[PDB]
Parts: structure tokens; C-alpha cells; sequence
């Protein structure tokens, strides 16, 4: 279910760190940014690669287009792009 | 930039960007592999390569016509890059 | 395979994902949960963990 | 204003001129590309591509 899946998102935060309430204040900040935010991935990824390629790393240019195009022959690569960097 | 050149491709193919996608990344790695110039970035040099393509095409009219107008282009002071444009211009004709 | 790939691709845009955290995140996309919404809801899980580590 | 576009509108002379075929709005696009300092030699490489 959602509730799990949050629950073990909040979890994974915590590894490394009174445990209840820091997992509830991170269970309601997760609930909280997701109401608030409710309220192509091709093109985003071409401009990754050419970022990649100007910082010198064409290498993991070249390597992110074909890890891209081998999964292609999107909200999960769409998630990755956006948490970029 | 790069919403620039996606605009480019999208005006060019006469397409859509869903339809441009290869051809953006084509020209994405393009300039990206090319960062600098290989010729000397002089304005100068390249209104003479442009007025002496003129008097090789039996136009010496259309060369007279050009000097006039990149010397309008130089009293403006709009333009940072003049010599790109002007190069970019020589290197389509 | 597929999971291997996601995982090499989230190292290359330095996500900060691991195998784990990207599992859940498969299975949140999977139930319909919007991307752009989960970058958010990871970013805030993030500095609101690291401010109480710090506070700890 | 007024300074952008009679210098746009010298530009187009000039494109015409060269017979580039080049119009007003991808001269504009061209024109912001080059004073973002994108390389005319790779930008020319590429229009030549785009339309073949």
C-alpha cells in the first residue's frame, strides 16, 4: 500500500540518525509536500547529457544515452531527472 | 540555449518537438563537442571573405551593397558577436 | 536487469538514490504516484533529516 | 526596441544578400544563439544537416 511504501520512505531518511515521533514528523512532511505539489523526459535527459558533456564527463554522457536507449527498446526516469544533481 | 536550438530544429523540419527529438540530440552533441572556434574570431577577416565571395560570383553590385550595410550593422552597437553572425552568415550562403 | 539499469542511471545524475530508496520509488510510481510530487516529497525528507541530525 | 529590430532588419539584407535562406524568425533564433556564444562553425554544421 502508499502508507507502507511511505512509511519505508521515511525509514531509509533515517538510517545513520525518539524514533516514533521523528518518523511521524517525516510521515506528515511527506504527506504535507505531496497535498501541497497535487494542488518530454526525452528532451530533459538530451540537456542531462549535454551537461554532463560540458562539466567533462562525456563518458557518463555517452553512458546515460545508451542506459536511456536500452530501456527504451517514464514516470521512474521522469523521477530521476528530476532528482538530478 | 538549448530551448533555442529545440525551436531551431522544430522551424527547420517543419515539426513538432515530440517529432525533432533525434535531430535536437544530434545538434545538442554537435555544439557540445565544438565549444570553441577553430578560426580567428576577427569581424574584419570575414567582411573580406564575404566581399571577395561577391566579386567571385560576378556581383560586385551586391559587395558595394553589403559594405554599406555592415557598416550600418557597426554604427547600431546592438550586437556583441557581430563576427559570428557575419560567419555564420558566409558559412549558409 | 531493469532495477540494475534505473540504479546506474540514478548514480550517473547523482540522485542520491539507492537500491532500496529506488525500490520504494518504483513501486510509489507504479500506484500512480505523480514524479514531480515524490522529487518534491524526497528533497523535504532530505533537508528535514539532515536539520535533525544536526539538532541531535 | 526600435534598435533590435532595424539591426534585425539589416541582418535579414545581408541573409538575403548571401542567399542563405534564412527567415526573419530562424535569423532570430541564429542571431540569440551566436550572442549566447554558441559556436557558428557547429551551428552552421547543424543548419546544413537539419536541412538536408
Amino acid at each position: 500500500s502508499i502508507t507502507k511504501l511511505f512509511g519505508d520512505l521515511c525509514e531509509s531518511h533515517m538510517v545513520g540518525f525518539s524514533k516514533n515521533r521523528t518518523k511521524q514528523t517525516l510521515k506528515k512532511l511527506a504527506y504535507d509536500t505531496l497535498f501541497v505539489h497535487l494542488f518530454p523526459v526525452k528532451n530533459k535527459i538530451i540537456m542531462l547529457s549535454f551537461n554532463l558533456r560540458i562539466c567533462g564527463m562525456s563518458s557518463e554522457a555517452d553512458r546515460l544515452e545508451e542506459l536511456v536507449e536500452y530501456l527504451e527498446q517514464h514516470a521512474v526516469l521522469e523521477l530521476l531527472v528530476e532528482l538530478s544533481g | 540555449p538549448n530551448v533555442l536550438l529545440q525551436n531551431l530544429c522544430c522551424r527547420i523540419l517543419g515539426k513538432g518537438e515530440a517529432d525533432v527529438a533525434q535531430q535536437f540530440q544530434y545538434a545538442v552533441r554537435v555544439i557540445g563537442s565544438n565549444f570553441a572556434p577553430t578560426v580567428e574570431r576577427d569581424e574584419f577577416l570575414v567582411t573580406e571573405k564575404i566581399k571577395k565571395e561577391f566579386v567571385r560570383q560576378r556581383r560586385e553590385a551586391d559587395g558595394a551593397l553589403f559594405s554599406e550595410l555592415h557598416r550600418k550593422l557597426q554604427s547600431q552597437g546592438v550586437l556583441k558577436n557581430r563576427w559570428s553572425i557575419l560567419y555564420l552568415l558566409l558559412s549558409l550562403s | 536487469e531493469t532495477m540494475d539499469v534505473l540504479l546506474e542511471i540514478s548514480r550517473l545524475l547523482n540522485t542520491g538514490l539507492d537500491m532500496e530508496t529506488l525500490s520504494i520509488c518504483v513501486r510509489l510510481c507504479e500506484q500512480g504516484i505523480n514524479p514531480e510530487a515524490l522529487s518534491s516529497v524526497i528533497k523535504e525528507l532530505r533537508r528535514a533529516s539532515d536539520t535533525l541530525k544536526a539538532s541531535e
